[PDB]
This record gives structure tokens, C-alpha cells and sequence, in this order.
């Protein structure tokens, strides 16, 4: 019964490895589990709630260890879906992937801890929360967006830092004498950071007329320029979503891929990797030493098709129509 | 082995027509015509671009030998096949119907015969259930 | 006098059910009414203002009950505008709609309360404020925007949560000894949440040099990444508005709809649903057993027109022009 | 009833020309020509797409019987008519002028005679005031 | 010397009435003047600084009165630039414009005050700051953007209000017993408003574990949904700027306007408004009772050109290219 | 060995002057250096940490002086990359550039200080942080974005200022009697600024029912309109990034530049600047007093090519396709 | 006055050719041809659209009388002229060069003679300095 | 010097054909034809636009003298050459291959001979290493 075997392995690999839709549900539950432990861990640092929180946390951590071990073993097995990780050698290679290594390390660390250790427990909690990515997708996306808007972000950072420095210095001059809040320029800088970030703890605030006037004039610029990086990043994220949506609507690469697969099969059949492959040879002979020439021409057809498919593998919104109309006009 | 080198030399000589130590555009065109398909100037330009790397306007023997030496494992084209199938994978689950492949593959690109797409399915679909998996096909042979 | 009857019923159904323009005015007034009650309800929880606020609130709640009952009855009547909710059976079916059921439930609950009950009064106020939607449009729009930007939102949430955890832990280490604010890691996490959200109550804040330095370095990232989800959602909302505006400008579906209605009438006349319908049959005979063949061909024409109209019922901005130019070029 | 089944069988036989137990593309074309309108290959392809569901390239009898059984109540096309009228409802209030329908319907799509658009208005506009309501028309018959 | 007269009047009208570029400089200075007075007015409400601030404020207010009176008279004179406000009748009509009426009212009120009155002084300051618009451009732009994103704004407001109500109620339940901050549900609502707005005064904050947990879970949603309206409006403003920029780049209405002016002159010459206009009549006769027919045809040409120009007077980005390509394809 | 000389000079000039990629790494390090000093400088204003911080700061400032002097000399040398700053005269002219003048001034000031002076040290730190730009790119970009959205920014500022004034006045009226926080209208304005900016220190907040009700109703508008400028600027920055990306993808100016360089060489060869240039003359004679005519026609060809290249030197997104399709249609 | 009404009636009769009490499309075309310019079907359609308001396909006498009664003050076209000039006002200051108007107006739209654009400038530019102001022209006559 | 002025006058006279004191469009066309390249009406219009500044439709002598006086230092075209090379500078580092310039410059625009692009490289690439620097070329001569 290998058909159901392969179907189950495919489903499990899809759920555990890159998920697309409802598979995330499972992950969410797992995350919740981990999250719960984390929260309980925090409740274990409070003396009043130590008893009940730790009593529940022991059971929840055992459950988490069991779930994570089962998931690790099931992932190792389901890696057989991909022929790259086939057999014992392929499964071991999959287990050698750095994030799977981190997974097994976290599992073994949790097992050891559960067998002063609350510090390592917190460390494992944070580490297994970092584990949620497994691909760097969040980091890669953030880096791409930051790089795209690097110049605007640098503008915002530069002007906001200048505003912070200037406001802090002027309010320090205004408030140094008659305000114990601003005793040193470090206090002024702390106040400026906590004001322009709009956090506004209230531990320090100007109380003179000079200080309040200067704060009023400079805070308006500073708060805006400190909120600017978040706005720039959010708008960049939204615009990236828009362009990705349009590009997805414009995949428009069916025919090059079809030619690619056609010539790939032709190359596979022409080559001597197998001996039973002879019907394609008969088709070639009926559509007309010779065999080696046919092999060479077929592999070159495969290469040209590969390059043509790759060139068209970057469909964009406006350049697509611009180039298409240029081709149409030069045709005219 | 020496036998394979001799066979490749014989193939290059067969491609060679004027005996200039290289395969020119006209030789590629005439071999294309002999195969049955009428070539095009752009097609021969892509020919040379794939083969030629030194930018001489023709094709030399060592390049052909090296390219023939490169088997599937040196093509690094697994991702290309994966993307092609994903383009074919309308649902994205990872399952492709045999009938759709039979009807399209024989009516798109370098179309082949019905038995050749039956061989498509047989080679890709190991279990022979009519449901082709993209990853299994891309990794089974090329990888 | 049924013409004025139907006109009045149409106007009332438009105002009560999905409104487009000035109908919202009425709703606003109703909302204000409810809102007023809510505010007065709050003033009734304060002992000093209990007397006057409750005196006004009794009258205002009676007025609200009267208005809502009249509105419910008028909505039930005006549902006759749609032939689906026609007759007593249709009106009862309309009254069976879940949100109308909630409306009548709220009305009956308010009547019972007005006939300790302040708790149920507050519950009814919140429930009838939720009633303001009646369609889930707000929830559906929020869900669509969140799903569209799910990956960017997850990036922001992940990085911001990591920043919160790291900043809280480091400031806890810096401030555990010499700051009663950070007595436990729970206090540190509370401070981190109230800082990175930029709320900044001021009940906890770092007071050491280590704590203030670490807070300064990590707050800049944390506040930005906590404000990121709001910026992403706002930009997504604005971009959705833009694309909806363009698509509305590009409805461009007059002709398929005209063909649809033409063939729909043809199907209605050809079919034997009525006996008086014979002029279309004469037109068909003059434009040339036979009747059944005409019926079949006409209904198939209706089906093809329906499918053609549906296919064109998704007019978009860039794909429209791309496909139109592809058709023009292949024509060339 | 059995009489309706017999009538449908007679209609299918009349559509049938070569007696292959199915209605082919050529039969659809010739019946279209007999009706007066000259058909097109794409039109017959849409014919088959609407009728055919098994993907055989022709039309069978049980499918025709089932489709004829499906009356307006099984069409779930109320929303389609609503959208069509809204496209016609330039103002969006829910009122359509009789004159505009008479002038456009007879000059767009499968245009009909003036009396046929008079019948349009009579069937849709129950009160016969010349002001057609979209919802009343979509729900009165189809729903 | 009427050429320099007209040039000076044109420049003054451009500077005072709708300005485009460096004219705003002048307005800025004037604004600064008014602003200065306002600031000094505030310094006059403080007993310690009353003496010096009022001493300077008297002179500054006299200067402001002089400047505003001169500006009002110069505006009345420069209205002669437009022939509509020509002569004494036209100038009086210009002075009858409601905002000019408000200007003269403010001038007379300030003169009377300067001839307890500090209250009216503050009122005049705020009123003359409102005067800065004179056209409603700010209000019209805000209204247009709000209406465009009305549905998204309503979504944000609805969900944020629900979040405020729910968070306030739950934190009230958590904190009613053991926190004097949350003594009544009004206190809870005040805390919720000051938290979700992210203002965070710190006068009220949860201090129990239930309250802090509930606040943590609900504040994350509430702050985002309270910041959402600002993000939506900002993104809408930016997108409106983008579309306006593109449309300005696509004015593309030279030829219809040229035809409009041509036929307008033709209509002016054909009509009997003047008797000396006869050269155009000779041109018409050389390019061939008759005069009335020529007049009629010419005015009808003017009307058709007017309608054609008006139809093209709405150049947009994507509909323009879509319609142009549709015309090209139907030509093909 | 001048080839390696020129290569090294090119690399150094690229790194020091306008950098593109990994060159910024170096700058970052330098910035860090300066930043470190600044931070240590702050730690030197605190009496407790004066000893260690100043001990490290002396060494770090000597290191910074050495690094900046080496960088200045290397920049002066690497300016030889550009033939404009060639020889001693060219190098001196480069050193005369205002920002290089500021660089040498900062270097000399730091040397003098290191040879009460902590004030000048802080001044040099801020000045050398401003030095980070050297081009005004941040200021130019901010100015361009502000000007583009000037009208929307003015709308936001106007409405937010009106909201601040109105909220402050009404809350002052509500709280003047029974709240020492609002003792004068200046206190009310300070509270309004610190609330609508969302800073919320908590030094002042309404405590009456009138004050809290008015604050609740007006804060919702005020906070949004105070956050609006940041959102507008962030969205404008992101949209500018998008349009710049598209324009960069649409440089599409190879052929005009190629013609430009062709005719530039032709003009150089035709002109008598050099005597050895005669092969191009032979080419002209073989492709057919005469020499002066050839020179004139060639320079005019250069001028026409220059103008054609300049006209196409502004490739945009939508106008490009609009004009291209207009040309295609008029061709048709 | 009665004289103007009689003149308008005479003009309508001159436009009238078949004596049907209305001015038809063919009459508009023939008068256009007589004037010297060859008309077009779309041009006559715009003719009718401007004149006709009741939607009868022709032109009646009372409509012509009313339209002729409407002088510049009832055209509410001041903003249209302002927009046209602003389109002509490349700088936007409010000054237009005489030479540009002379060269373009005689080479765009219903082009006229050089003396007619001299009259343009004379009527618009009151001071006769060669610098036309848009607002002065739009308000001097139409307003 | 007077000799240069006399030479410029002789050149203008040679350009002059009908002796009207100016160089007209037809003279530009005939000199273009004599040079070997067939001119175009748009090409002569650009001719006049570059030369003519007063807007007379022809070319006068003082303008030609002044333009010939303007050598590279008055062209302010350094940025234009920099932008052109940056467009040529695919990598953006500041290095251009000799072979690419040889192949493109002789197949784009006013194409020249192989020796002329060799002179390109020699003049631009001072060190003669085959790697052209854009800034060195733009500043060496024009600046
Ligand atoms: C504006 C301002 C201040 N700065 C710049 C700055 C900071 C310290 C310096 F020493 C020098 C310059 C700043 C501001 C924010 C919000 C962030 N966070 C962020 O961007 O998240 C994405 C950062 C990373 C820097
Ligand atoms: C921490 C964090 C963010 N969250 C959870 C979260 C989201 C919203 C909340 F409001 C609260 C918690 C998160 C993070 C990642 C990387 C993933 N991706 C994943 O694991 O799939 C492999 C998912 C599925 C969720
Ligand atoms: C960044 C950051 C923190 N997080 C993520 C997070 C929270 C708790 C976890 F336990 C784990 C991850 C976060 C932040 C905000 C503003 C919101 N609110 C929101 O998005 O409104 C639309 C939410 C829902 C989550
Ligand atoms: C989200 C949230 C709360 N609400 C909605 C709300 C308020 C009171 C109710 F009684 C009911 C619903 C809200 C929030 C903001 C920021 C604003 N200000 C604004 O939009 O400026 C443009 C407004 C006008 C309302
Ligand atoms: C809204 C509001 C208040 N105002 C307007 C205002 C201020 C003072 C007046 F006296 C009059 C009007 C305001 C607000 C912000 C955030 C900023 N900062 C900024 O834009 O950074 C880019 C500025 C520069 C002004």
C-alpha cells in the first residue's frame, strides 16, 4: 500500500515544511502551545503565583516536548517526499540541515532541563519561538524593504537624530538651572528620546517657559521624523504587496515552460541513461552517426528552451507592456 | 572512455561540412533541415549562444565535448523544472492530471506523439495512477 | 394607489437596508441616539451624577425602544420591495434572517429590562452598537486586507515580538538590582509592552545607566516595529481604495449584460411558463418539432451569453490592457 | 411526464442528423443556419462547452434532457440579472427608463423587434408606468 | 501710465488672492505676525510675564491692525484686475464676498478692542488664523479624502470602538476591587481611551495580573486600530498627490481649447455686439439672409467645440490609454 | 607603475566620495567611531562616570582625529581621479570645496581642543555628525517630498492646529476652576500639545467630567491630525521610491547616448584641437573649403544629437507609453 | 423686437429646404457645404445634439429662436475660456505672447487668416502691447 | 584672428548657394547630400533649430561665427557625456570594455569604421589597457 503511503507523506511534508493555506492552522496551535508555556514561565517568576503556574507549566512543558519530538520525527520521515532526501542517506542529510539541527538541539535541551534551570527554560522558549521562521523569510523581506527604501530611511534617521540632539541641547540649556529633571546633558538626551519617540514616561519634562517653548517648537518636528521610519516601512510593505499581487496575476509563462518540459523529455530519451527508451527515437526517425547527431541537436534544443524560459521568468507590470508594444510597433 | 571520445569526434565531423574545425551557422541550419524541422536565423543564433562561449561566431570541438560530458547532475536545472511544473500546477497542491498533460503537451511547443506523452506520464508518475507529482519528477532524474 | 405604495416601500427599503448616500444621515441620527444612551449609561455608573443621568436615560431608552420597534416593523414591511420576501410567507422568511432575529431579540430584551438591570442595559447597548453592521462588511474588509498583507504583518509581528522580548530581558538584567520597578521579569515585560507600544504610562521606566542605554538602543527599533502593523494596514486600505476606484471606472460590461438580458427574455418567451407569450415566436418564425428546437437553441444561447458575461464580470486595470493588446497583436 | 420526455426525444432526433446518438458541431451549425443566423466555429465551441460536461467533443441526450429539466429556479442567475441591470442602472437608484431600453436593446446584442422590447417593459414593469425596476424583474420570474 | 498700473494690479492680486509660488512668502510673514501675537497673548495670561508680554503685544497688535487694513484696501483695489470686479460697483461686489466681509469685521473688531477685552483679542486671533484659508481648500480636500476612504475609515472606527469598549469593560472587571484607579466604568473608559490612543497619561493603569494580562492582549489590537485612521488618511493624501501629479502631466487638452477659442472669436465677430467687426465677415465671404445663416452656423460651431472641449476636460491616467487603444483597435 | 596607481585612486575616490554599495561599510565604521565618542562625551557630563568615560574618550578622540586627518589627505589625493581636480591647482580647488573646508576646519578645531573645552568638543561632535551628508541629499529629498505634498501637509497642519486650539480652550474652560493643572491658558495649550502629539507626560490631564468628555471628543481628531503629517511624508517617500524604481527600470536611453558619443568624437576629430587626428578626415573623404564645411556639419550633427539625447533624458512611466502609442496610432 | 423675430424666421426658412417645419441633417450638411467646408456625419450629429433637446432627430424653430436669444451672458462659459487660456498659459503667470497665438491659431483647429488673429490680439489685448491676459479676455466680453 | 574669420566667411559662402546672406534649408540639404548622407526634412528642421535662435526660418552668418567660436569649454556638456557613459556603464563601477564599444559604436547611430573606434579607445583610454573610464574621457577634453 504505497499510494496511500506517498499521499500521507506528501500531506505531512506540506503541513510541516512550507505551508500555504489551512496547514498554518496546525502551526498556530503549536505556536499557541509554546506561547502558553512562555506566559506560564513569566507567571513562574512571580513569587505569589509560583505554585499554580509551575504546577501547570511542568505538564505543559512535557506536552510541548512530546509534541516537538513527534513533529521532528514526522518531519524527518516526510522529507522522503522529496527524492533528494530519499533513503537513510537522504533522511540523514535532511536532518543535517542547520534548522533541523537547531530543532533537535532544542528538543534535547528541553529533555535535559526537565530531567536554577528556569533560566535555560526561558532560553529554550525564546529559541523555539525564533524557530517559528525556519527559513528567514521575515528577515529577508525586512531586509529587502529596508534596502529598497534605504535612502528615505537614512533621510528620516539623519533629520530625526539632528532634531533630537538640537531639542535636547536647547531644552537642557533652558532647564539646567531650575529643573532637577535636567541635571546633566544625559538627562536631557533621555528626555528627548522619550519625547520624540512619543513614549513620554513623564519622569522628565520641561517646566520653565523657555524649556516648554523650545519643546513645543521642536517636538512637532521630532515626533514626526521619529514616526517617519515606521510609516516608510509600512508603505513600502503595502506597495510590495501590491506589486507582488500584480506580478502573480502576470505569471504568463505557460508556453516557455511547456517547451522546456518537452525538450527536457526529449533530452532524457535521447541520452543513454536508459536502454528501454526507444519510442522517441522511432518518432524522430519517422519525422525526418545519426543517433549521436540527434542527441546533440536535442540537448541543444533543451538548452535554448531553458534560456528562453529563464529570460521570460521575470514578468513585470509596466516593462512587459512597454516591450510588447515596442515589438508590435517595430513589427508595424 | 576513449570510445565515447571517438564517437563524439565522429559526431562533430558529421556536423562539420566544410572541414574548418568548427560547426558554423550554415551547418547547424542544414542539420536542422535534415532532422525535418526548418530552422530560422534566430534559432541558429540561439544555437551559437548556447554552444559558443568565447564569442567567435562559430562552434568548436572542445566546447561540444565538455557540454556532452555535462549530464543532468551538472545542469542545476531542478529549480527550473520545479517552476515549470508550478506554472503547470494550477492548483498548487502538487498534482497534475494526465489528460491535461496529454492534450497540452501535444499542442504546445515542440509537440510530440500521444505515445511520447504516455511515456511522459510513465516516467514522471512512478505509481502510474495518472496523477503526476512535480517534485518527484524534478528530483527523480535531474537531481 | 399601488404606485405610490411601491415607491414608498422602495425608498424605505433603500434607507433601512443597504444605503448608498444621504440615507446614512438617518442611520447616523439613530446611531447618535444609541450613542447618547451609552454615554448616559456611563454617567449612571458615577454616584454623583446618578440622579440626573438616570432621569434622562429612562426617557432616552424609552425613545430608543420606540424608534427601534418602529424601524423593525418598517423594515419587515419594506422587505416586500424584493419579490423574494413577498406575502406573509416572504415577510416571515425575512424576519427569520439572523440579524433581524438579533434585532427583535434586542428589542424584546430592552422592553423587558425597562419593564441590577443596568448590566443588561449595558449589554444591550453594546449589542445594538454591534448591530450597526448587519452585514459583516467591516469584518470582511478587515479580513481581506489582513490576508492580503498577511506575510508583511507576520514579519512585523515576529520582529517586534523578538524586540520586545530582548529589550525586556536586557533591561530587566540592567535594572533588577537597583530599581523596584523591575522586580520580576513580568514587570520587565509589562514595561516593554507599555514602552514599545509607545503608551508609556510611566509606572515603570529604567533608571540605571545600563537600563537607559539598552532602552534607548532597543526602543527605537521596537516602537517602529510595533507601529508597523498599523501603517501596513492603513496603506493596504488606501491602496485597496485606489484599485477599487480604478476598477469601478473600468466596469465596461454593458454589452455582455445587454446580450444576457436579450437572451434571458428570449428564454422566458420560448419556454412554456406562460401561454400568452407568442409574439416572440412569430418574430422567430418570420426571421427564419420546430418550436422545441427553437426553445432549445434559445436556452443554449442564454447559457453561452451568461458564461460570456460572467467571464467579463471581473474587469481589472492592467490585465485588461495587457490582454486587449495581446488580442490586437495576434490579430495583426 | 412521459409526453415531455417523448417531445424532448423528438427534438433530439430532429437535432440529430447522422444518427450517431449525439448532436455534433455540424448539426449545431446547420440548425443555427436554418434558424436564420449564420453560426461560427467559436459559437459552436461555446455551444458544446455549455452542453458538454464529460469532454467528448459532442452532445449527448441525457445531458440535454437534464438541462431542459432545469427551469429558471435552478439557474441561480438572480445575481447575474441584478448585476446586468445595475450595469444598466446608470443612476443606481433602481429605475430604468423604457425609452433607453427600447433604443439600446434593439441596437445591442441579439437585437429584437420593437414589440419585443414592449414585451420586455410589460413583463418587467408590472405597473406599466414606463419605469422598470431591476430587483422586481430579477425576482419576479427567475426567483 | 496704465500699463504699469495694470501690471502692478495684476501682481498684487496674484499675491493676495490665489498665490502659486513665492507669493506665499508674504503670506508666511503675515502668518508669523499673527502667530507672534497669539503667542504673546498666551504669555499675557501668565501673571509673572504679563508686564513685558503685554507691553510688546500692544505694539504688535497695532502693527497687525495696520498691516491687515492695508492688505484689505490693497485687495479691494487689486480686485480690479478681474473685469468682473470693475468700477465702484465691481469693487463693492468684491467687498461683499463673505470672506472679505469677515476680514473687514475682524479689522473693525480689532480696532474697537484696541480703542476684559483680552477674551475678544483671543477670539480675533483664532478667527484671523481661520481666515488663513479664505477658500475652504483644506476642508474640501479633507472631505474628499475622507469620503473616498469612508468605508475603510468606518471599518477602522467600528473595530477600534469595539476594542475600546471590550478592553475597558474587561479591565474594569479585573481591577474594580483592588485598584482605586478603576472605581467606576467611566474610569475604565477613560483609561481605555487614553491607552488605545497611546497618550498614556499614567493617571490610571492596571495593577492586577488579570488587568495587566487583559490590557496586554487588547492594547495591541486597540492601539493599531486607533492609529489606523491616521494611516489611512495619510496614505490617501499621498495617493491623491500621485494621481494629481500624473493627471497634471496628462493635461493634453491643447487642441480642443484652441478650437474653442477659434470658434469663440468667430461667434464674437459674427454677432452684432459690435459694428466695426467686419473683416471676419469678409473672410467668410471669400472662403465660400446669408449673414444670419453664417451667424447661426458659427454659433453652433462654437457650441459643438465647447462640448468637445468639455468632454476632453477630464484627462485621466489609465482610462485615457484604454480608450485610445480601443479606438485604435476598432480602427484596425 | 601608473595603472595600479590609477586603479587605487579610483577605488579610494569611489569609497570616500559618492559611494554605492559596500563602500558604505567603511563610512558606517567611521560613523560608529564618531558615535562612540559622542556617547562617551555624554557619559563625561555625569560626575559619577566622569573618570572612566573621559579616560577612554581622550584615546578615542585622538583616534578620531588621526582617522579624519588620514581620510582628508586621502580624499585630497584621490580627487586626482577626476581630471578637473588634477595637479596641485586642481587638488587645491578640490580642497576649496565648502564641505572639504568644513572638514579641515573640524580637524583643526579638534586638534586645537585636544592640545571647559568639552563644550567645543560637543560642538565638533555634532558638526562632524552633520558632516555625514556632504551633499545635502537628505535635505534635498525631504524638501522635494514636502513640496510635492505641500497642500496635504498644509491641510493637516491647519486642521490639527485648529483642533489643538479648540480642545485646549474648551478643556481650559472645563478645568480652570477645579484643577491646578489648568491654571492658565498656557497650561491648557501645553496640555493640548502634549496630548495631541500623543506624548502624554501626565503632568497635566483633565480631572473633571466636562474636561474629560471634551478631551475624549477632541483628542480622537487631534491625535489623528497630528499623526497625519508623518503618515503623509512616509507614504510620499514610499511612492517616490516606487516611481524612482520604475524610472530606473525604464532608463531606455542607450541609442541617443550612442549617437551622442559618436558625434562627440566626430566633433573632436574634425576640430583642429589636435594635428594628428586625420584618419577620421580620410574616412569622411572616402564616404563622400571642404574641411571647414565638414567641421561645421559635424559640429551641427553633434548639437542635434545632444538635443535629441537631452529630450529623451527624462524617461517616465505612463507618459512614455502614452506618447509611444500616440506615435504608433498617427503612424497608422 | 419683432424685426429680430422676423429675421430669425427668415433664417430658419433659408435653412429649411423641404419645408417640413424643421431643419434636418441633410439641410445642415448642404448649408455646411455652401459655407465652403465639407461636413461629416458625426459633425451633423453634433449639430443636432447641440440644437436638439427633445430627442426627435431634427431641429425645430422655437429651439433655434431660444438659442439665438441666449447671448454671451447666458453661456456660463467664463470658466471654459479661463481653462482654455490656462492650457495656453504655459507659464501660468497670466501672459500670452502675440506671436505664439498668431502662429498656432492659424495652424490649429478652424484656422483663420493673419488679420483675424491680429483682431484676436486687438480684442483681447486692450492696451495693445502684444501681451494677452486670459482673465481680461474671458471677463471683458463673455462676462 | 583675422585668418580664422576669413576662413569662416569662406565656409559660409560655400554653404551659401543663392547668395541671400543666409544658409537656407535647401542649402543644408544639398551640403548633406554632397557629404554622402541623404538628409531629411526633420533633420534640416533640427539643423535650423540648433543654429537659428531668432526664429527667422534660415541661418545667418553671425550666429555661425559665434557657434564656431564656442569650443568644448563653453558646451557645458560634461554632465551629458557622463550620463551617456553611465548608460553605457552597465556595471556602474566606471569601466567600459573596448570590445563592446567597438562592436556597438560601429553598429549604432552614425556608425564609423573600426579604426575610428580604435581612435575612440586611444583618446579615451590614456593608458591603453582596453578599459575605458567615463570620467577621465568626459573631463580630459571637454572640461
Ligand atoms: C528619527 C530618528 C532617530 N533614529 C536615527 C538614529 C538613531 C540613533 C543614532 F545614534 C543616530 C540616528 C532612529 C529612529 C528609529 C525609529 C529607528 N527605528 C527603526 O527605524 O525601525 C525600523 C532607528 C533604527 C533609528
Ligand atoms: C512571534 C510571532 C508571530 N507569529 C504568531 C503570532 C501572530 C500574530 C499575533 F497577534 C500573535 C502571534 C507567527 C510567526 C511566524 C514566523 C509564523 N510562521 C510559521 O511558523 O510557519 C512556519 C507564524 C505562522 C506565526
Ligand atoms: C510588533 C509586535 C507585537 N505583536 C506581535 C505579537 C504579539 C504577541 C505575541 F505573543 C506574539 C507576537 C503585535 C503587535 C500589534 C500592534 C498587534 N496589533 C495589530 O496588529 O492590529 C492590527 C498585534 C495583534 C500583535
Ligand atoms: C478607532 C477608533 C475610535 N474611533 C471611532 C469611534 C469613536 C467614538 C465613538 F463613539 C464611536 C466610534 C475614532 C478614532 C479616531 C482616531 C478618530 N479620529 C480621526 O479619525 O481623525 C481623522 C475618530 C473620529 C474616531
Ligand atoms: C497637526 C498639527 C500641528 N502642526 C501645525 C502647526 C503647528 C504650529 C502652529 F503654530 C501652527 C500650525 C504641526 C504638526 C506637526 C506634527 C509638525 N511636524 C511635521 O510636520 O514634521 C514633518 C509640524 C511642523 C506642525
Amino acid at each position: 500500500r504505497n499510494a496511500f503511503y506517498r499521499k500521507l507523506q506528501n500531506f505531512l511534508y506540506n503541513v510541516l515544511e512550507r505551508p500555504r493555506g489551512w496547514a498554518f492552522i496546525y502551526h498556530a496551535y503549536v505556536f499557541l502551545l509554546v506561547f502558553s508555556c512562555l506566559v506560564l514561565s513569566v507567571f513562574s517568576t512571580i513569587k505569589e503565583y509560583e505554585k499554580s503556574s509551575e504546577g501547570a507549566l511542568y505538564i505543559l512543558e512535557i506536552v510541548t516536548i512530546v509534541v516537538f519530538g513527534v513533529e521532528y520525527f514526522v518531519r524527518i520521515w516526510a522529507a522522503g517526499c522529496c527524492c533528494r532526501y530519499r533513503g537513510w542517506r537522504g533522511r540523514l542529510k535532511f536532518a543535517r540541515k542547520p534548522f533541523c539541527v537547531i530543532d533537535i538541539m532544542v528538543l534535547i535541551a528541553s529533555i535535559a532541563v526537565l530531567a536554577s534551570a528556569l533560566r535555560s527554560l526561558r532560553f529554550l522558549q525564546i529559541l523555539r519561538m525564533i524557530r517559528m521562521d525556519r527559513r528567514g523569510g521575515t528577515w529577508k523581506l525586512l531586509g529587502s524593504v529596508v534596502y529598497a527604501h534605504s535612502k528615505e530611511l537614512v533621510t528620516a534617521w539623519y533629520i530625526g537624530f539632528l532634531c533630537l540632539i538640537l531639542a535636547s541641547f536647547l531644552v537642557y540649556l533652558a532647564e539646567k538651572g531650575e529643573n532637577d529633571h535636567f541635571d546633566t546633558y544625559a538627562d536631557a538626551l533621555w528626555w528627548g528620546l522619550i519625547t520624540l519617540t512619543t513614549i513620554g514616561y513623564g519622569d522628565k519634562y520641561p517646566q520653565t517657559w523657555n524649556g516648554r517653548l523650545l519643546a513645543a517648537t521642536f517636538t512637532l518636528i521630532g515626533v514626526s521624523f521619529f514616526a517617519l521610519p515606521a510609516g516608510i516601512l509600512g508603505s513600502g510593505f503595502a506597495l510590495k504587496v501590491q506589486e507582488q499581487h500584480r506580478q502573480k496575476h502576470f505569471e504568463k509563462r505557460r508556453n516557455p515552460a511547456a517547451g522546456l518540459i518537452q525538450s527536457a523529455w526529449r533530452f532524457y530519451a535521447t541520452n543513454l541513461s536508459r536502454t528501454d527508451l526507444h519510442s522517441t527515437w522511432q518518432y524522430y526517425e519517422r519525422t525526418v552517426g545519426l543517433k549521436v547527431s540527434i542527441r546533440a541537436v536535442c540537448v541543444m534544443r533543451f538548452l535554448v528552451s531553458k534560456r528562453k524560459f529563464k529570460e521570460s521568468l521575470r514578468p513585470y507590470d509596466v516593462m512587459d507592456v512597454i516591450e510588447q508594444y515596442s515589438a508590435g510597433h517595430l513589427d508595424m | 572512455t576513449e570510445e565515447q571520445i571517438a564517437e563524439f569526434k565522429e559526431a562533430f565531423s558529421l556536423f562539420d561540412k566544410d572541414g574548418d574545425g568548427t560547426i558554423t551557422t550554415k551547418e547547424l541550419g542544414t542539420v536542422m533541415r535534415s532532422l525535418g524541422q526548418n530552422p530560422t536565423e534566430a534559432e541558429l543564433q540561439d544555437m551559437i549562444n548556447e554552444v559558443d562561449a568565447d564569442g567567435n561566431g562559430t562552434i568548436d570541438f572542445p566546447e561540444f565535448l565538455t557540454m556532452m560530458a555535462r549530464k543532468m547532475k551538472d545542469t542545476d536545472s531542478e529549480e527550473e523544472i520545479r517552476e515549470a511544473f508550478r506554472v503547470f500546477d494550477k492548483d498548487g497542491n502538487g498534482y497534475i492530471s494526465a489528460a491535461e498533460l496529454r492534450h497540452v503537451m501535444t499542442n504546445l511547443g515542440e509537440k510530440l506523439t500521444d505515445e511520447e506523452v504516455d511515456e511522459m506520464i510513465r516516467e514522471a508518475d512512478i505509481d502510474g495512477d495518472g496523477q503526476v507529482n512535480y517534485e518527484e519528477f524534478v528530483q527523480m532524474m535531474t537531481a
